[PDB]
Formats: C-alpha cells, structure tokens, sequence
RNA sequence: GUUACAGACUUAAGCAGUGGAGCAUGUUAUUUAAUUCGAUAAUCCACGACUAACCUUACCAUAUUUUGAAUAUUAUAAUAAUUAUAAUUAUUAUAUUACAGGCGUUACAUUGUUGUCUUUAGUUCGUGCUGCAAAGUUUUAGAUUAAGUUCAUAAACGAACAAAACUCCAUAUAUAUAAUUUUAAUUAUAUAUAAUUUUAUAUUAUUUAAUAUAAAGAAAGGAAUUAAGACAAAUCAUAAUGAUCCUUAUAAUAUGGGUAAUAGACGUGCUAUAAUAAAAUGAUAAUAAAAUUAUAUAAAAUAUAUUUAAUUAUAUUUAAUUAAUAAUAUAAAACAUUUUAAUUUUUAAUAUAUUUUUUUAUUAUAAAUAUGAAUUAUAAUCUGAAAUUCGAUUAUAUGAAAAAAGAAUUGCUAGUAAUACGUAAAUUAGUAUGUUACGGUGAAUAUUCUAACUGUUUCGCACUAAUCACUCAUCACGCGUUGAA
C-alpha cells in the first residue's frame, strides 16, 4: 500500500526473535516496508539469486526492503 | 466448461450392449505397443 | 445472457466429439463398422435444442 | 502432493487439457470458493473508521493468503487450444483458433467482415 | 465438373455467400487422419448446380 | 550479365514526412544466475505479443512433488443413490503396472495456415486436325482491354480452374412496418428495381472507334475474392502428428529474480525546434459518426487541490440502463475576442488630436523565450493482496537537446494526401506514443527520357533435382596397365 491512507505495507516476520537475539531475518519479502520497529536489525534479503546482508539504519525507515538488494549485476561492455 | 460433461468412459456405463471404440486411443495404445516392440518404450519409473 | 451463449457452443462442441466417438462400432472383434457422421447442426429454440 | 498438483481435488475441464490451463481453472475455482471472505478481509484492512489491530490483522491475513485466492492471478486462456495471447472475451479462443473457429462456421453469428 | 453455377449467370436469382465467403452452392470440407509417416489430410469440395 | 513492347505510385511533378534533436517501441550486439523462444533481403524489426508488476512464462536461483491430467488392467475397503435389514450400481480412497507428461530437437518428415510473385493473367482438358513421334494446334495474324478481355484471322469446335460477373458496404427510387413517448420519420430494416449507363449531332481515321458537343439520368466509389506453380519462404511457441531424445526429470508445484540489463549500431513511431502559429476564454452549451456497457457504463450533486466559480484531477455516493429508451460523451479543429519573446516592430511619464481598444512629439525602456518538455527532487492520488527491481495520474519545483535536419530515403492521385481534427473498442484488476475502427475539415500537382520488377515476346542454350545448373586442368591419396632406361 503506496498512499499514506492504508499504509504502509506490512509483511509478517521473525523480528521478535532477532529482537531478542542476534539472529538475521532472511526475507524474500522485497516488497515489505521498513519500520522504526526494525532498525538496527539485520536482514538477508533475497536478490533473485543469492540473500544479501543488511543492517537497518535510520535513514532506510521510509523505503522497501528490496530497494537495497539489487537484482541485475552491474553492466560492462567487452571491448573487442 | 461443464466438467461433468458426457465422456467415452460412461460413450460402457450407460450403453453396456454397444461396444464401442475410441479411436484416438486405440491408436495412442498401437503407437505404446509399436515403441515397446523396436526397443523405444519408456523406461521403468523410480519408486525410492 | 453473451456468457452463457459461450457456454452453449462449448458444450455443442464437446456433444460433437462425443457423437464422433460414438459412431464408430465392433462386434465381438471380428468387424469394426465405421459409421461416418456429418458435424453436427445444433437447433436452439426458446423451448427445445435439437 | 503426488496424487494431486494442488492442494484442492478439483475437476479437469471438459475437452482440452492443458498444464496452463489446469492451474488457471484450479486458481479460478479457489477465487469463487474464497471471493467473499477476501472482500470482507479487503473491507476490514481498508478502514479508517474500525480498530486499527483489527485492520492491521485482516491486512497481514490477505498477505498470507496464497497465489490460488488472488482474482489477479487469473488469466483467460483459450478454450479450444491453450493459448494465453490475444484471447478474445466474447469467444474464449486464441485469435488464429478464432479465424479457424469462425470460417468453419462454429461461431454462432461470427462471418467474414466484409463491409 | 465445374464449380462455377450458371443459375445465377442468366437470371433474377443471385448467388450468395455462406459467412461471407463460400458461394452458396459449394461445400467445402476436409478431414485429417493420422498415418504411420505422420499427418495427412484429404480436401473434398462439391459445387451442386 | 538478352531482344521488343506494354504496365503502376515505378519514375516525374506535387503534398507531407524519415535521415539531425530528445523520448517511445522493436531489433542488434554485448552483459547477465536468467536477460525465455521464435521472426531477422524484398516477403524481420509497435512482427508472433489486442496490454511482461505476481500471473501470464516458456528463462534463472532456492525449495519440494514422483502414475502424477488421461485410459485400461487387478484387488481390498468406505460412503451415497435406488429398491423390497439385504442387494444392484455409482463414486471415492490405498495400491498396481502399461504409461501419462515434455514451449525438448527437426516446418530440409508433416498437417493446417500464411507471406512474396498476385487481382497479376496466367493454368489446363475434351473431340477433331498436323507431325513416324516426344509434341503442336486449340491457348493467335493484327489490334484492343484493367484482363487467354472482347474483335478479327486462323484446323479447329466446345469445355474447366483463374479474369469478369453474381457478393458485401455505400448510393437513388419504390413498397411494407414503427399508434412519431425506445423517435432519429432529416430515421431503421426487410423486400424489390436501378447502369459493366443510354441516345443523337459533328470531327479525325477506317460498317465501326476515339474525341468534342448536346439531353436523359441520383448515378460517382470502396471492401472481400490474390489461380497454377515456385521460394525445401514463415510457423513443431495456436493446435495436432511422424521420427527421435528426457522419465526423481528435458515431467509437476511454490517463493523471489529475469524477460524492462546498456558501449556503439539499425529500423518503425511520438514530441518538438513559435506568428500563412502557439496559448486563455466562448452555458439559451456551433456542428459528427461509429461502438461499448451482468467478469458492467457510472450521471448528477458534495468535499479537497484552489476564495469566489469554472476548468482539470482525485475522493465521497450510485441516479439511470443491461439499452434505438440511461451512461461512456456539452465532439474537436472551425469561427470570434485576448495574448504572444526574438523585435526601441514594445512598454510608461508627459503633452498631443477629426486613427482615441489609437495617433504624433520628446524622454526613459541595453543566438533557446512568456519556444520545447527531456532529466531529476519532494508531496499526494489510482489499481491491486503486493508498484523495490517494474505500472498510471495530479501538484509544487527542475527546464537537456533541438534554430526544420548530409548523402540517401517513405507514403499518397480525391473525400485520397494533409491535419498542433477529435471520437470509439479489442487486450486489463491497472497502464497505448501501438493496433483496429469512426466520422470532421480538405488540397496540390500529371508522361515524357532512364534504372529496377512483373507479363508476353526475339535470339541463344552442352542446363532437365533445370544456373545453388553443368563443367575444365594441375596438385594431393590409393590400385592397375603400357612406354623410356
Ligand atoms: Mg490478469
Ligand atoms: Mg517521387
Ligand atoms: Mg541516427
Ligand atoms: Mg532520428
Ligand atoms: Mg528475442
Ligand atoms: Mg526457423
Ligand atoms: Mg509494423
Ligand atoms: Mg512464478
Ligand atoms: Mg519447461
Ligand atoms: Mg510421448
Ligand atoms: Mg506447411
Ligand atoms: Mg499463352
Ligand atoms: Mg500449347
Ligand atoms: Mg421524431
Ligand atoms: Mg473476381
Ligand atoms: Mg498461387
Ligand atoms: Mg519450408
Ligand atoms: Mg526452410
Ligand atoms: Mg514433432
Ligand atoms: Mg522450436
Ligand atoms: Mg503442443
Ligand atoms: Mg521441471
Ligand atoms: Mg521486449
Ligand atoms: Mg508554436
Ligand atoms: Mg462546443
Ligand atoms: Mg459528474
Ligand atoms: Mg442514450
Ligand atoms: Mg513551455
Ligand atoms: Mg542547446
Ligand atoms: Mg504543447
Ligand atoms: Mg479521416
Ligand atoms: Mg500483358
């Protein structure tokens, strides 16, 4: 849910555990907002291929999850 | 569609004088039949 | 109703195959008479198909 | 499971089978089952007048609902092949079943356009 | 024979077409089965005057 | 890599474009875990695909299914319907093999279908006749037509698939029907009739045929149809089938990612580069058509953006109608007033006056804008369960390139092109710069020279799976034979 009525979008989670615990929350959600809930959590989101590790900062609150794990690798050109 | 709709199967429930042939299978079992012969069947399926 | 006309030519259609089937006979493995049948022509009146 | 794709034992559709067309038709069939009860978890979530924990519950629940409850999900093959591009509405048939449908004359009222 | 029909050729009775595209008088019909070589198919197409 | 003519959007005029700019979209290449697969000269490149968020999808990563979608065979058991506590059947369950399944590979195995030659005029068959015969004539002297199309002449006379015609749309007229509240009778729709127009006077060439004139008529288009053969043209990804390969995997399900990657390149489009052209406004609402609305169309009106209100965009809530009745929807260009930088080709202070929405005088007013809308920042809204990769709006800012475009190149002869003229539907939950359709306003030009490419024709032909034809010699590899010595 983009528009501020009805936001934000919420996906369930392990978060008390790794509240409690040091335990990264391996999500293949992408598309869950991040809270103040969990920050200074850390995630391992998935990538298409491979789950990617992050540490929640304050300043990620607004954004998705998968906006930080970026899925197409970095293009180049083979100068032949 | 309707899923209960009339099929060969039933056409030798209904009509158990009549015997009846479905063609389409009956080809499908000579071409089993033909692969099984000349070495090409399907080979034994895995239980585990 | 344009749905529910859909549904009436689908269900010809599968009556069609069905009569196809039908059509052709055996009698103790020794004959297989086959019928040949037109495509069939569904008549849908108010009251009655035929 | 082995003996089923699905988790629901539901019918196969009359004349042609298709892998595509069997999980359309059972993803059709668990959106007629579940229609109403996703609309009232909609109805809920979308509130500004109830509890919050109450919309915030119905929303986690739509979440968790799985690909055969979603109405988007759906996707109108053809009926006669198993085609899933230019699938016109008013025969359900792909555009060259269609044509072939419609110069044989199994179209009910369906003729070449002349003008 | 021939498929052309000469009813309408010299007269008030006008041909017409069956969908738009079949002269009236043809019928045109074919019927595929199936050989050990593979997929055939056999045209048949009558005029009736 | 030949001869001769004839043809048309072929060329020539003409009108508007492409090629430069930015964006869209397809393709290439390269990248990538995957960028699914095919189309790739004319006859690929908004093509298959009339909408890739998930799905669709076929691709990839990680998980997990193994008789699975079917049909049949063989057994145990359970429930329900029917009969008069038993039985008959139908199903389900657990298994049991044959298998099922495969968008895996080959349209150089096929089907069907399609593209191009092609609405081009060719393609053949009888009986007769000619030639020992394969064959030829018919199927063409010469002309003509859009045309194996009629003339004519001819050992021919007929006949077929093509051509034409019947067909559809549109037109004119007549009849019928519609209690002229489903009204638009200025209509709609069934049935006819109508033209491939007719007649006559003359002027050129030989009874006719082109030009002109006249009188009679509403009489003038578009669509479908694209033969035989060929291109081993396209499709095994609409679908089906042959052969072949996979069967705990090349079959099946879920979660995410990809198909949207970006050096250069190539098509198609869209928007532009301002005054024979852009913007504001226009409620006794200037003027259309065609089509959609029970997987809906959404009117009026309220609220917010926004001090009036209108406009535009959302929200609120559903009036009406599943439709000649209501809604999508007051069509838009047009036409009219106003404004418009480049432009000291204007403004504003004074006077000035029979140009007063204005004039004159004297003072001051000193290469991208008040063009364009790419790119980006923030805030909202919409659809959906979900908008990060990856959707669509609105607002406030941001305001690149671009100064009518090199060689070359595309479409179009009339209701056509053109149009900064708008309208609709198919595909959607949601998004059209695409597609398919509708009307509105409406032109300019014109045939003689040459390239090509279709017809038919001249001459040639050692080719006949027919020029991707056939075919010549050395050199290289083996096995003979016969010379020289
Ligand atoms: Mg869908
Ligand atoms: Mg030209
Ligand atoms: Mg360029
Ligand atoms: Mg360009
Ligand atoms: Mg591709
Ligand atoms: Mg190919
Ligand atoms: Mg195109
Ligand atoms: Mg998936
Ligand atoms: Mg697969
Ligand atoms: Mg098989
Ligand atoms: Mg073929
Ligand atoms: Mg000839
Ligand atoms: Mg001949
Ligand atoms: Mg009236
Ligand atoms: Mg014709
Ligand atoms: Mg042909
Ligand atoms: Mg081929
Ligand atoms: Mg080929
Ligand atoms: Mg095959
Ligand atoms: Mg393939
Ligand atoms: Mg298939
Ligand atoms: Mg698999
Ligand atoms: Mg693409
Ligand atoms: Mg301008
Ligand atoms: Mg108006
Ligand atoms: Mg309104
Ligand atoms: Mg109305
Ligand atoms: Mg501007
Ligand atoms: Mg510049
Ligand atoms: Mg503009
Ligand atoms: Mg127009
Ligand atoms: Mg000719």
């Amino acid at each position: 849910s983009r528009s501020v009525w009805k936001g934000p979008n919420i996906v369930p989670l392990p978060i008390r555990e790794a509240m409690t615990k040091g335990t990264p929350i391996r999500t293949n959600a992408r598309a869950a907002t991040i809270l103040p809930q969990f920050v200074g959590l850390k995630f391992q989101i998935h990538n298409g291929k491979e789950y990617v590790p992050i540490e929640i900062s304050e300043d990620m609150v607004g954004h998705k999850l998968g906006e930080f794990a970026p899925t197409r690798k970095r293009f180049s050109y083979t100068q032949t | 569609g309707n899923p209960d709709i009339l099929k060969f199967r039933h056409l030798k429930t209904l009509y158990p004088d009549i015997e009846f042939v479905d063609l389409e299978e009956q080809y499908r079992l000579s071409m089993v039949e033909a692969k099984k012969r000349r070495g090409k069947g399907a080979p034994k399926k895995m239980k585990k | 109703n344009k749905n529910m006309e859909i549904m009436n030519t689908m269900n010809d259609k599968l009556i069609n195959k069905l009569l196809y089937k039908m059509m052709t006979l055996k009698l103790n493995n020794m004959n297989i008479n086959k019928i040949i049948m037109s495509k069939t022509i569904n008549q849908h009146s108010l009251n009655k198909l035929n | 499971m082995g003996n089923f794709r699905f988790p629901i034992k539901t019918k196969l559709p009359p004349g042609f089978i298709n892998a595509r067309i069997l999980r359309d038709n059972f993803k059709r069939q668990q959106f007629k089952e579940n229609e109403i009860l996703v609309k009232s978890l909609k109805f809920i979530a979308r509130n500004m007048n109830l509890p919050t924990k109450l919309r915030l519950e119905a929303q986690l629940k739509l979440n968790a609902l799985p690909n055969y409850m979603r109405s988007t999900q759906i996707k109108n093959r053809c009926v006669d092949s198993g085609h899933a591009r230019f699938v016109l509405s008013d025969f359900r048939l792909c555009r060259y079943q269609f044509r072939e449908n419609a110069l044989k004359g199994n179209l009910p009222g369906v003729k070449k356009g002349i003008w | 024979g021939t498929f052309n029909n000469k009813k309408y050729l010299w007269s008030n009775i006008n041909n017409n077409y069956k969908l738009n595209y079949i002269p009236s008088n043809h019928n045109l019909y074919n019927n595929s089965n199936i050989n050990k070589n593979g997929k055939y198919n056999i045209k048949v197409k009558l005029n009736f005057i």
